[PDB]
């Protein structure tokens, strides 16, 4: 009969597809670019890959912060986007599931309906917790969700099917911070990359080669007393480079965020300290359930080191078990598919009808 | 505008006893009663439990139990759908995710003979 989309609208990158799909139909950059000067790319906008191909002649905006969205007309470009040009829907004959960061403000709520049903004349939409479809797509309905996409890293428990916002923590770093982090390192090495194309190769070495160490402290010592940990890498030129302990170093700093100059706890501390903000009664299932998701979870090794971390600051008994399902890049938008392919679910959305006698508002009442 | 329709929901938790359904194709389809205890472990069911209290009030255990080889929209679904049935009972019932081969003594104490497992199932929904 009728067939749901599913949009999750990354700070970095959306994933777009249709509900039912084992993976997202389109994946594209969160970015809008528009002419750079008011004098071809002479289009209003461009979206996604085409507007970072043609970054030569356009200005680039990244709407999306930390998850939130901080400017609505570009926010509107990219969905229009999406549904007409990623997807090739016309986004009046189906319902839209969106998805929201921890602690979305009440106002962008609101506004995101608002958009669906008024500028794009959805038949129904909803919108659910990025945190909580990434539970529901590793078959559980308790556990901790510790979600690091691009800009920021959020540890969301959840009980019987519900985040517990008063135990959401945040780690303001993550994918785009270590990129960055290896650019910098990779300069100690005497490779300078500056440039858009060469941020993208750094980001490639960070995304092929990184690793997180299970002992950080006896791998740098392994790696200045030989060439074991070494790789080499080719540049698109066809010159070979050659990085050591940066692999490691780069993504250590989600443990250590004094390597970036932050006073912040590491990742491992923030799900601590997020379980310790729940009722004792539900620890338990917390530790036995810590859930890996999101792009700067995919280091190989950061299950190990998560499990290693958390057993030290746990009581010995407790039973600590992380999950890192290898998509678990995509959970969010495969728990989302699932979701709303539910034969249940059409009892859930916020319709047409439903917007038009309440506005806006309903979504604090249908979502949550 | 909307209220719970799904006709399991309606069924679910009226009189105490034990409702199997497994997940077939993103629905929640009733487990003949005759086949109850009998697992497919390429499958992903939802087990209410409901027993009578001392004031005539219905006590709920929902178990989600996940077979070796389930696929990920039916364990996905399954959990969901536990969300969604506690819901439509007010928050009453206790939710336990069962996984084959480490399934808790209160649910293997359901089932008088011992429950069995079998190769197969139905096909994905994805
Ligand atoms: N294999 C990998 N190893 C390490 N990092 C990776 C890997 N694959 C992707 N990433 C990083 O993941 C980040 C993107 O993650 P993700 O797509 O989950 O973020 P997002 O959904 O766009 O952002 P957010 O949820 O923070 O709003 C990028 O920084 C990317 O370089
Ligand atoms: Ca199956
Ligand atoms: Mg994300």
């Amino acid at each position: 009969d009728v067939q749901a989309l599913v949009i999750d609208n990354g700070s970095g990158m959306c994933k777009a597809g249709f509900a039912g799909d084992d993976a997202p139909r389109a994946v594209f950059p969160s970015i809008v670019g528009r002419p750079r000067h008011t004098g071809m790319g002479q289009k209003d906008s461009y979206v996604g890959d085409e507007a970072q191909s043609k970054r030569g002649i356009l200005t680039l905006k990244y709407p999306i912060e930390h998850g939130i969205v901080t400017n609505w007309d570009d926010m509107e470009k990219i969905w229009h986007h999406t549904f007409y040009n990623e997807l090739r829907v016309a986004p009046e004959e189906h319902p839209v599931l969106l998805t929201e960061a921890p602690l979305n403000p009440k106002a962008n709520r609101e506004k995101m309906t608002q958009i669906m049903f008024e500028t794009f004349n959805t038949p129904a939409m909803y919108v659910a917790i990025q945190a909580v479809l990434s539970l529901y797509a590793s078959g559980r309905t308790t556990g901790i969700v510790m979600d690091s996409g691009d800009g920021v890293s959020h540890t969301v428990p959840i009980y019987e099917g519900y985040a517990l916002p008063h135990a959401i923590l945040r780690l303001d770093l993550a994918g785009r911070d270590l990129t960055d982090y290896m650019m910098k390192i990779l300069t100690e090495r005497g490779y300078s990359f500056t440039t858009t194309a060469e941020r993208e190769i750094v980001r490639d070495i960070k995304e092929k080669l990184a690793y997180v160490a299970l002992d950080f402290e006896a791998e740098m010592q392994t790696a200045a007393s030989s060439s074991a940990l070494e790789k080499s890498y080719e540049l698109p030129d066809g010159q070979v480079i050659t990085i050591g302990n940066e692999r490691f170093r780069c993504p250590e700093a989600l443990f250590q965020p004094s390597f970036l100059g932050m006073e912040s706890a590491g990742i491992h501390e923030t799900t601590y300290n997020s379980i310790m903000k729940c009722d004792v009664d539900i620890r338990k299932d917390l530790y036995g359930n810590v859930v890996l998701s999101g792009g700067t979870t995919m280091f190989p090794g950061i299950a190990d080191r998560m499990n290693k971390e958390l057993t030290a600051l746990a009581p010995s008994t407790m039973k600590i078990k992380i999950i890192a399902p290898p998509e678990r890049k995509y959970s969010v938008w495969i728990g989302g598919s699932i979701l709303a392919s539910l034969s249940t679910f059409q009892q859930m959305w916020i319709s047409k009808e439903e917007y038009d006698e309440s506005g806006p508002s309903i979504v604090h009442r249908k979502c949550f | 505008h909307m209220v719970v329709e799904h006709p399991e929901f309606l069924k679910a938790g009226k009189e105490p006893g034990l409702q199997i359904w497994r997940v077939e194709k993103f629905d929640l389809v009733p487990v003949p009663t005759n086949l109850y205890g009998d697992f497919f472990t390429g499958d992903a069911y939802v087990i209410l439990k409901t027993v009578q209290l001392r004031n005539g009030n219905l006590q709920y255990d929902l178990h989600y139990w996940l077979g070796n080889e389930c696929s990920q929209d039916e364990s996905g679904a399954a959990a969901i759908f536990t969300v969604q049935l506690d819901d439509y009972l007010n928050g009453r019932a206790v939710q336990h995710r069962e996984v084959q081969g480490f399934e808790s003594a209160t649910f293997l104490g359901y089932f008088k003979s011992g429950l069995k497992y079998k190769k197969g199932g139905v096909a994905s929904g994805f």
